[PDB]
């Protein structure tokens, strides 16, 4: 509707008997494969990302944002638990990292 | 008595090869092709994209996937049986 | 005959995901007429002068 | 075929060519309206074989 593309913003300028409409437009470029899975297989219990997706570049696992590449570690702050691993088809076995376990082994 | 019939540009095959393009980008890229470059993503996934896009987390789509996927397939067959029979 | 489009396969697999490593900020155009010119005709001028 | 006819139609003026333009544009709409519904996408993209 306004623009190709995930649309911004826009921009108004007048035209004889008309209008131009300026789309500013975001298009994602340089994609790049990653081996994917639906959800990770930690501690007998399934994990699904929160907002993003999980990608691997062939030998780790990470969580990134589905519109750029931005990989980040698996923890428990950006994934949730839902059910254990026997339902989800295709469910891949990685390790899930906390955050709080650092603080109490301290 | 002069009336004359002018072809259509594009032919019904043609039509149904831009329907056949659309169909594989939606089904192979979901939204990323009407975006910009089409960027391949598994179906399940893709169909948990939407799920989330419409307020239901992706687990309740994981969990269910051959129940919603029968749905789908029993939906698109009482469409066509429902397309055949209905004048 | 006139060619559609460019054939272009997308490597569908059930466990492969494309992710864009970066992005292209376009700007499109897109012109909409809004308004025609105003033109009245007198009835009687123009049949009768 | 008859051209005393023709000849009386051509005291009417241009009616003929306003017609025909009218239509001319009615055609060339439904191409454009095809093009604008279905040509959307500039890559012919196929389903894998599996
Ligand atoms: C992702 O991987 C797929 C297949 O592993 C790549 O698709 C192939 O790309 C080559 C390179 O041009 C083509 O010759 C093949 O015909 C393609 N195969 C299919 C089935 O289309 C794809 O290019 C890769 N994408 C990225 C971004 O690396
Ligand atoms: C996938 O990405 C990870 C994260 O960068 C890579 O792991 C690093 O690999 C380099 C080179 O082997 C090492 O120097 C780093 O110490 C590694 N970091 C960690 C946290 O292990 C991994 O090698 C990448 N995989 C592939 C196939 O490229
Ligand atoms: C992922 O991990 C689970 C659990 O650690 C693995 O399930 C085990 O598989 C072995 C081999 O068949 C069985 O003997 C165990 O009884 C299973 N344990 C449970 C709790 O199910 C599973 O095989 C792993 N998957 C992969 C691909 O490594
Ligand atoms: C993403 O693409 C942009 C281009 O839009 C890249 O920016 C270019 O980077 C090269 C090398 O540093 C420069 O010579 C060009 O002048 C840059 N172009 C512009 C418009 O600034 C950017 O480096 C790319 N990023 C990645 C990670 O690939
Ligand atoms: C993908 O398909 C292959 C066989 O074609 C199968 O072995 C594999 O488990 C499947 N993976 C997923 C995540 O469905």
């Amino acid at each position: 509707f306004c623009g190709k593309g995930y649309h911004l913003m826009s921009f108004p300028q007048s035209a004889p008997h008309g209008v131009v409409f300026l789309h500013v437009t975001y298009v994602p470029a340089q994609e790049k494969n990653f081996t994917t899975a639906p959800a990770i297989c930690h501690d007998g219990k399934a994990h699904f990302p929160r907002e993003g997706v999980f990608v691997s570049n062939g030998t780790h696992w990470f969580v990134t944002q589905r519109n750029f590449y931005e990989p980040q570690i698996i923890t428990t702050d950006n994934t949730f638990v839902s059910g254990n691993c026997d339902v989800v088809i295709g469910i891949v076995n990685n390790t899930v990292y906390d955050p709080l376990q650092p603080e109490l082994d301290s | 008595n002069g009336l004359t019939v002018l072809p259509p540009l594009l032919t019904d095959e043609m039509i149904a090869q831009y329907t056949s393009a659309l169909l594989a980008g939606t089904i192979t890229s979901g939204w990323t092709f009407g975006a910009g470059p089409a960027l391949q993503i598994p179906f399940p996934m893709q169909m948990a994209y939407r799920f989330n896009g419409i307020g239901v987390t992706q687990n309740v789509l994981y969990e269910n996937q051959k129940l919603i996927a029968n749905q789908f397939n029993s939906a698109i067959g009482k469409i066509q049986d429902s397309l055949s029979s209905t004048p | 005959t006139m060619s559609l489009g460019a054939e272009n396969s997308v490597a569908y697999s059930n466990n492969s995901i494309a992710i864009p490593t970066n992005f292209t900020i376009s700007v499109t155009t897109e012109i909409l007429p809004v308004s025609m010119t105003k033109t009245s005709v007198d009835c009687t001028m123009y049949i009768c002068g | 075929d008859s051209t005393e006819c023709s000849n009386l139609l051509l005291q009417y003026g241009s009616f003929c060519t306003q017609l025909n333009r009218a239509l001319t544009g009615i055609a060339v709409e439904q191409d454009k309206n095809t093009q604008e519904v279905f040509a959307q996408v500039k890559q012919i993209y196929k389903t894998p074989p599996i």
